[PDB]
């Protein structure tokens, strides 16, 4: 039945400034579309409906209009605290949500805070090895990791974990962790975590060496 | 005000069946009609259906016709969604909501987690990460929390009162085994001199486990 088309998908803005995402039915709904904020770890909040009625509570930045098939909705004077994903829905017959859209907001680009930590005594009698990097509260979010073992780039046991955009500092964060046997670990003795982001053409280098203890 | 009541996490094994359900206070679903929502984790909001509890009568979108099946208990002022021969598709947060057109889903659930899979449950190893000898006024320490079974688990430290200075990384998937890893700030000159704990809680499995940072041995 009805579909509801949803742009952008994804939205970037910065702080003080205002987004519009469009809606589009594929029959007039009469304007019966309403709007919701998600965030993870959230259940969804009703923000406007009937195309344009601000529930009462929401800040009235928050704003919506249009009619037929084609609808809009506007966030103004953006905050940190409005990263969510937000979505459409018709409720003219039965009920059906838009795709979404995940708003970014952007501040000043920021460079990572990195940390590396060998393999715990506790791990390493399990016979496996991770060693874990930290990447934390950098901006934007496009960042390339690479691990050296004895100087040497290895690409083959490596997991990266990005956060979510963190709600007060605009910030992201990631983990990178190379993970051996612990046979390959005790094999070399250097390993190094290099964090390369547009903030620096330099490489934010950080090592250590493997001793016997 | 209106309170909407979910039924705890569900893991359960693929071709199965599994019932949720939903709670209401507040009002009498009597009154209104109840709707489901589904959300898979990294995806968008469906709708599901719904039921008018005066009547028992039910709508469905027709993707889930079969596969969903809702009722209501008009004297439990409650409604249920029974989800038939599940799959890795149907894994996901499953939402309750009040109906009315005015306003539109404004009271929710808090969501319902239905995991699909064969994986046996498992609770976490937890290692403590601590610094190479290398390591201004900051120090970084951290925690690996590796191969548990279903998500999610909840990682804090010092039981919540270091808060500011704590990332915590989505997990990663791997031979049926999750491994996700947390990190905390804090100044150097309270570690080690005071203790910092990594805490992990693993609901599926019900345990809680504690990890001291201590320092590496190295230096004696």
């Amino acid at each position: 039945d009805i579909q509801m088309t949803q742009s952008p998908s994804s939205l970037s803005a910065s702080l003080g400034g205002k987004v519009t995402i469009t809606c589009k039915a594929s029959q007039d709904i009469n304007k019966y579309i309403a709007w919701y904020q998600h965030k993870p770890g959230k259940g969804p909040r009703l923000l406007i409906h009937y195309t344009s009625t601000l529930h009462p509570g929401i800040p009235s930045r928050f704003s919506g209009s249009g009619s037929g098939r084609d609808y809009s909705f506007s966030i103004s004077n953006l905050e940190p605290e409005d990263i969510a994903t937000y979505y459409c829905l018709q409720y003219d017959n039965l009920r059906t949500f838009g795709g979404g859209t995940k708003l970014e907001i952007k501040r000043a680009d920021a460079a990572p805070t990195v940390s590396i930590f060998p393999p715990s005594s506790e791990q390493l009698t399990s016979g496996g090895a991770s060693v874990v990097c930290f990447l934390n509260n950098f901006y934007p979010k496009d960042i390339n990791v690479k691990w050296k073992i004895d100087g040497s780039e290895r690409q083959n046991g490596v997991l990266n974990s990005w956060t979510d955009q963190d709600s007060k500092d605009s910030t992201y964060s990631m983990s990178s962790t190379l993970t051996l046997t612990k046979d390959e670990y005790e094999r070399h003795n250097s390993y190094t975590c290099e964090a390369t982001h547009k903030t620096s053409t330099s490489p934010i280098v950080k090592s250590f060496n493997r001793n016997e203890c | 005000e209106v309170q909407l009541q979910q039924s705890g996490a569900e893991l359960v094994k693929p071709g199965a069946s599994v019932k949720l359900s939903c709670t209401a206070s507040g009002f009498n679903i009597k009154d209104t009609y109840m709707h489901w929502v589904k959300q898979r984790p990294e995806q968008g909001l469906e709708w599901i259906g719904r039921i008018d509890p005066l009547n028992d009568k039910t709508k469905y979108d027709p993707k889930f016709q079969g596969k969903a099946t809702i009722t209501a208990d008009t004297s439990s002022n409650s409604a249920y969604l029974q989800l038939s021969s599940l799959t890795s598709e149907d894994t996901a947060v499953y939402y309750c909501s009040r109906g009315g057109g005015d306003p539109v889903f404004v009271y929710w659930g808090q969501g319902t987690l239905v995991t699909v899979s064969a994986a046996k449950t498992t609770p976490p190893s937890v290692y403590p990460l601590a610094p190479g000898s290398a390591a201004n006024s900051m120090v970084t320490l951290g925690c690996l929390v590796k191969g548990y079974f279903p998500e999610p688990v909840t990682v804090t430290w010092n039981s919540g009162s270091l808060s500011s200075g704590v990332h915590t990384f989505p997990a990663v998937l791997q031979s049926d085994l999750y491994t996700l890893s947390s990190s905390v700030t804090v100044p150097s000159s309270t570690w080690p001199s005071e203790t910092v704990t990594c805490n992990v809680a693993h609901p599926a499995s019900s345990t809680k486990v504690d990890k001291k940072i201590v320092p590496r041995d190295c230096g004696c």
